[PDB]
């Protein structure tokens, strides 16, 4: 539960989700790297759960 | 969400993960909706595209451009997940190569490119929109596609009216069909080069009908049997007839009607006898007849009847002697006889004052006729694995000889007069290191001093 | 959008005259290089008739050469194909095929619905 | 905190009902121990 | 004149999320409903509390008389009894009645404020 709520909180406020919901330009390198890492760990957590 | 937001690629989660989503929905659906994007393949794909654009900057693609054999700017993409949008910012780009790029979409921003003329789609299914398709219909010259199935080739290939070259390297042999898929080649009436490579058994009727306005037709069956049955007579203006590895096993009778041909090659076609040269007299533009990688016992005496031979090739064959009549054609420039079971060269070869490149590698020629060296227009003379003990002393009078190789020969003496030539550098004359030391060194320093530039 | 519908296909005794028609869409019939295709049962789909834009030149396969006449009619956006004295081998399913779209927006190629014709 | 998102309305309702029942329990226990003559 | 790129991006994201939140919220109509219903509950509870408390506050007094029908155990039928907390409980009940009166007046003001403006519509004209 702690891991799931941490992942949900991280994915809730991530600006990548903001852009995805806005579309339903230029993105910082750190933001893109963080988004890719979050994608990978979300997929790994899904496989784990 | 996957039916409203068009993010339909969100698979349902299994137990112990659906329950938490239900709990979140009971608390607030917004958390679940915002977390849903990370579970969609579309979001991952567009994040990959954005990371590609951020990584593959304009300068990186600019530096990554290369020069192809055709001397034009070329860019090669290998196993990439997509085409970065910064690629289409290189207006000077002219050739684009794509290999093993999955689900590739050509954006309308390709219309930003202007110098692009050739497209290479190796094992890539290209999806193109209307404006980009119009841009390609107006500003595309050559196309290269590689495939294994029929379906993976673009279905809009026949929509490119201004295409000039086509390169098929797939397997078009479908289930008992007369090559229906390529039947759309009749749409492209502006085609110049067709490069079918699909192990043809019968020449497709579409190719027969489209060859009446075709310029350079190259077919490679990789040893697969090919039959004509009067299939080359329809064409009237073809100039290149590359039939590499088409398993002809005999010179077809349909080639005689093509008097406008200039370049002909029959490499690896399992030929036995080529005495049909008497039927090639109709070809008054035939100057580049290539017959290497074949099985010819002897050269017919009918070569002398022709006189327009400029590029002749009978390499990798087993011919015991060269008839003198073959030397009658004085306008040879690129005659090469490599890997041939030849015994000696007749002195009539000394009348070939117009010859430029001659390759006599892997030939059992005991001696070189002094008459051959009397010509001064020789440009390249390649000698590899030949029965030679000495080099004639009259080669020194040659001044236009650009290069010569003596590798594999059991020579032991290098004449001094070879060292005096206006056109002679280290790269031009490559021989054994031990044999190089027999010549006096006083000219070696002078040559090496001019070897810089 | 762009779509095509076949019409006129039906069973007919040998020796009859058939006039297959096609209903086209927003793409010009004067443009949009056009094909009349056949798929034979127990066989693979094979092209029959070809009508070109900007010149209206006719192409045919050798097996279908001589007794098939294709044309394109504008001001009604139609493609017609007349066969006289059809032989038993003509039994197939005929489609209208568009390989080049109109002047602009160059939309992808679409296969027709098709009509089955039989020769007895 | 962080787990408030993990408790639906029934969970918090049951938590408050348990709090009130605990108040009843402690009140009754204090009554009994102080005077249950 | 010139604003930082980070500031502009933050303002743009804030604009986007404000618009999205506004779109999401207008279909709820739940916070207003719950607030109105709980205020109605407060008002009716105040009414009932005031009515019953005012009716029964006079029922508490110091001296009481109990005829509990106990003869076989004590020998007397009636008893004059005194409740020491009666005056303290009476003044406590008066204080609680005054507090509930003020609470009910406040809740009545809240109801009158929520029923005379149509709070589902915001003016935003100033």
């Amino acid at each position: 539960l702690e891991h799931f709520v941490s992942i949900l909180l991280k994915c809730f406020d991530s600006p990548w989700t903001t852009r995805a919901l806005s579309e339903t330009g230029v993105l910082d390198k750190k933001e893109g790297e963080q988004a890719k890492a979050l994608f990978e760990k979300v997929k790994k957590f899904r496989t784990h759960v | 969400i996957r039916e409203e937001s068009s993010y339909s690629d969100i698979p349902d989660v299994k137990n112990d993960f659906a329950f938490m989503l239900h709990l979140i929905d009971q608390y607030d659906p917004l958390y679940s909706k915002r977390f849903a994007v990370f579970l969609s393949e579309v979001s991952e794909n567009k994040l990959r595209q954005l990371n590609l654009n951020n990584e593959w900057t304009l300068d990186k693609l600019r530096q990554r451009l290369t020069k192809n054999a055709q001397d034009k700017l070329e860019l090669h993409l290998f196993m990439l997940s997509g085409i970065p949008d910064t690629v289409f910012d290189l207006v000077e780009l002219e050739v684009l190569k794509l290999e093993l790029i999955p689900d590739v979409t050509i954006p309308p921003s390709i219309a930003q490119l202007t110098g692009l003329k050739e497209l290479w789609l190796y094992h890539t299914a290209a999806k193109i929109e209307a404006p980009a398709l119009a841009f390609l219909r107006e500003n595309l010259r050559a196309l290269h596609i590689k495939f294994t199935d029929i379906k993976e080739i673009p279905l809009w290939i026949y929509s490119l009216k201004t295409l000039e070259e086509l390169h098929l390297t797939g397997n078009l042999s479908a289930e008992n069909n007369r090559y229906i898929v390529i039947d759309g080649l009749r749409e492209l009436k502006r085609l110049k080069v067709l490069r079918l490579k699909s192990n043809l058994s019968k020449l497709p009727q579409v190719v027969t009908d489209v060859g009446v306005h075709l310029q350079k037709l190259s077919i490679n069956n990789e040893g697969t049997k090919l039959i004509v049955l009067n299939s080359l007579k329809k064409m009237v203006n073809l100039t290149e007839l590359e039939l590499i590895r088409c398993d002809l096993e005999r010179i077809p009778h349909s080639i005689f009607s093509l008097h406008n041909l200039q370049e002909i090659d029959l490499k690896d076609n399992n030929l036995k006898t080529i005495e049909e040269i008497i039927s090639f007299q109709h070809l008054h533009r035939l100057t580049c007849l290539k017959l290497w990688y074949n099985h010819i016992a002897y050269i017919p005496i009918q070569i002398g009847n022709l006189t327009n031979l400029e590029r002749l090739y009978l390499n990798r064959n087993k011919i015991e002697k060269i008839p003198t009549q073959l030397f009658y054609c004085r306008k040879l420039r690129y005659l090469d006889l490599s890997h041939n079971n030849l015994t000696f060269l007749p002195a009539d070869i000394g009348l070939l004052q117009n010859l430029q490149n001659l390759a006599v590698t892997a030939n059992r020629i005991e001696a070189l006729p002094p008459e051959l060296f009397q010509c001064r227009k020789l440009r390249a003379l390649h000698l590899g694995n030949n029965v030679l003990q000495s080099l004639p002393s009259r080669v020194g009078e040659l001044t236009n000889l650009t290069q010569i190789e003596l590798r594999g020969n059991r020579l032991e003496c290098l004449p001094v007069e070879l060292g005096e030539c206006p056109l002679l550098k280290r790269s031009g004359l490559v021989v054994e290191e031990d044999l190089f030391s027999t010549l006096p060194p006083e000219v070696k320093e002078r040559l090496w001093r001019a070897d810089k530039e | 959008q762009v779509q095509l519908v076949e019409s006129g296909g039906g069973l007919v005794q040998a020796g009859g005259s058939l006039r297959l028609s096609c209903a086209a869409s927003g793409f010009p019939v004067y443009q949009a290089w056009m094909w009349w295709y056949r798929q034979a049962p127990g066989k693979e789909r094979e092209w029959v008739a070809a009508i070109e834009s900007e010149g209206q030149y006719t192409w045919y396969a050798d097996s279908v050469k001589g007794r098939f006449t294709i044309s394109r009619d504008n001001a009604k956006n139609t493609v017609y194909l007349q066969m006289n004295s059809l032989k038993p081998e003509d039994t197939a399913v005929y489609y209208c095929n568009v390989k080049d779209t109109g002047h602009t927006t160059n939309q992808y190629d679409y296969w027709g619905q098709g009509t089955q014709v039989t020769v007895s | 905190p962080a787990y408030r998102i993990l408790k639906p309305w029934w969970d918090v309702f049951t938590d408050y009902i348990s709090i009130v029942m605990l108040m009843i329990a402690v009140f009754g226990g204090t009554l009994q121990v102080t005077q249950d003559k | 004149g010139v604003l930082d790129k980070k500031e502009g991006e933050q303002a743009k994201a804030l604009f986007e999320k404000v618009k999205k939140f506004r779109t999401h919220v207008e279909e709820g109509d739940i916070v207003y409903r719950l607030y109105m219903r709980q205020t109605i509950i407060k008002v009716i509870k105040f009414a009932l509390i005031i009515c019953y408390t005012v009716y029964y506050v006079h029922n508490i007094k110091f001296d009481v008389d109990c005829t509990v029908d106990i003869e076989s155990l004590t020998g007397y039928r009636t008893y004059r009894c005194a409740h020491p907390l009666a005056t303290l409980f009476k003044i406590l009940a008066s204080f609680y009645i005054s507090l509930v009166i003020f609470y009910g007046l406040i809740c009545m003001y809240t109801l009158w404020w929520m029923l005379r403006r149509s709070l589902k519509k915001y003016s935003f004209e100033s």
